[PDB]
C-alpha cells in the first residue's frame, strides 16, 4: 500500500 | 456518553497514557469524549484524536484486507464451498469499521468543523473527513458508493483550497493533505495521472520552500516529502 | 451468551480467520462460544483456545506493566503531584484484565478440566489453570494474594504429577508447563533456585530422549527446550 | 521478561 499520514 | 462524567483534562491525561500502553481502543473513546465536551481542540489534542482513530481504523483496515483476500480466493474457479463464514466475518468486521468511520464522522460534523477557524484546524480536520469518507469508499460497494468517493473528494477539495491560500507550501498538514489526496486520486478514483502529478508539483513546491524554514521545521517538513517520494516511486 | 446460536464447526473456522486477520480478541470469543457447545476440545480445537487468550492477555498484561511503571514513578519522593488518573487507568486494565483471567478460569471449571482424562488434554488444562491464576497473582495486593498464588501452584503441580507419569520428557507440553511453571517459582514465589532446578532438569531429560522422536518431533521438542536455555541465561 | 509459552 502506499504511504498516507 | 460513558466519559460524560470525566472532567475534560483527565480525558486528555488518559488518553496520552492509553497511547503509551498502545491501547488505541481506550485512546480514542478518551478523545471521543474530549470532543464531546463541546470546547474547541488545541494543535496537540487535535494530533490526539487522529492518533487513536488512525490505529483504530488501520488494524481495522489491515484485517478487512486480510479478509476480503480469503474471500476472493474462495470465489475463484476450483474452491471448494466452505459456507458463509467467510463473508459473514468480512462483513462483521466491515461493519465495525464503517462504525468507527461514523464516529469520527460525526465527531467532525457534530461540530469539529464547525467551529474550526484557523487554517491549521479546519484544514487537518477536512483533512480527516476526507480519510474517513475514503475508508468507507475502500469497502463500499452498493446504490451509494459514488456519493461516498464524491464526499471524499469534496472534503479534500475545500482543505486543499485553505491549505494553498493560507498555509506555506513546507507545512505538514498542508503537506499530509496532499499526500492523502493524492492516495485518494491513485487507489479510490482510479486516477493515477492525478495522483502522480499532485505529488510531483507538492514535492517540488515544497523543496523551493525548505529555505525558510529552522532545522527542526525542517525535519518535519522533509519527513513527509520522503513519503511522497515513495509513493512518487511506488508509482512511476 | 452471544455465541449461542452459531454452529461450532462455524466457530471454529471464524476463530482461524480470526487468527489470519490478528484479530485475538474476536478469536478468543469464537473459542469461547464453542467451549460453551459443551463438547470437548479436539487437540487443534485447544490449541487455538490457548493462542486466543494468550494474545489477549498478553496485551493487557504489557499495558499494565506500562501503566504500572508509570504509577510507580509518580510516587518517587519530588514527583508532582498529576492526581488519581493514572491509578484509575491502570486500574482500569487491571480490572479488565482479571476479566479475561476469570473467564479463561470460568471456562477450564465449567466444564473444562472435569472432562479431559487424557493426559494430553488435562495436563493442558491444569497448565492454563496454572498460566490464568499466575496472571491473577501478577496484579494481585490484597488479602487473596497467597490464595492466588497458591491456586496457580496447585493447578501447576496437579499437571507436573499426571506429565511426569504418563508423558514422555521431551513432550511439548510436558516442555511448556515445566517453563511456564519455572517462570512462576523465580517471578511470581520468590523461588528462583526451584525455578533454575527445575529448568535445568527439565532441559537435560528432555536431551536425553531427543534420540527417539523423529525429526518433526525433535523440531517441536527443541524450540521449547531453547526457551528453557533462554531463562537459565538469563537468570545465571 | 522469562520465556513462557
Ligand atoms: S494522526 C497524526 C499523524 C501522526 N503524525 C505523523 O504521522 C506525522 C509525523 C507525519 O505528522 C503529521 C502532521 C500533520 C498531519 Cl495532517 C499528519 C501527520
Ligand atoms: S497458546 C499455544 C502456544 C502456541 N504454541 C507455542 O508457543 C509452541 C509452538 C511453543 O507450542 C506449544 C506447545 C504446547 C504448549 Cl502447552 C505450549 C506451546
Ligand atoms: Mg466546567
Ligand atoms: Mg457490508
Ligand atoms: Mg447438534
Ligand atoms: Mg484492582
Amino acid at each position: 500500500f502506499p504511504a498516507t499520514v | 456518553g460513558a466519559m460524560g462524567s470525566m472532567e475534560r483534562a483527565s480525558l486528555i491525561q488518559k488518553a496520552k497514557l492509553a497511547e503509551q500502553a498502545e491501547r488505541y481502543e481506550d485512546m480514542a473513546a478518551f478523545m471521543k469524549g474530549a470532543v464531546e465536551k463541546g470546547e474547541e481542540l488545541s494543535n496537540e489534542e487535535r494530533n490526539l484524536l487522529c492518533v487513536a482513530y488512525k490505529n483504530v481504523v488501520g488494524g481495522q483496515r489491515a484485517a478487512w484486507r486480510v479478509l476480503s483476500s480469503i474471500e476472493q480466493k474462495s470465489n475463484e474457479e476450483g474452491s471448494e464451498e466452505k459456507g458463509p463464514e467467510v463473508r459473514e466475518y468480512r462483513e462483521k468486521v466491515e461493519t465495525e469499521l464503517q462504525g468507527v468511520c461514523d464516529t469520527v464522522l460525526g465527531l467532525l460534523d457534530s461540530h469539529l468543523i464547525k467551529e474550526a477557524g484557523d487554517a491549521e484546524s479546519r484544514v487537518f480536520y477536512l483533512k480527516m473527513k476526507g480519510d474517513y469518507y475514503r475508508y468507507l469508499a475502500e469497502v463500499a460497494t452498493g446504490d451509494d458508493k459514488k456519493r461516498i468517493i464524491d464526499s471524499a473528494r469534496s472534503a479534500y477539495q475545500e482543505a486543499m483550497d485553505i491549505s494553498k491560500k493560507e498555509m506555506p507550501p513546507t507545512n505538514p498538514i498542508r503537506l499530509g493533505l496532499a499526500l492523502n489526496f493524492s492516495v485518494f486520486h491513485y487507489e479510490i478514483a482510479n486516477s493515477p495521472e492525478e495522483a502522480i502529478s499532485l505529488a510531483k508539483t507538492t514535492f517540488d513546491e515544497a523543496m523551493a520552500d525548505l529555505h525558510t524554514l529552522s532545522e527542526d521545521s525542517y525535519k518535519d517538513s522533509t519527513l513527509i516529502m520522503q513519503l511522497l517520494r515513495d509513493n512518487l516511486t511506488l508509482w512511476t
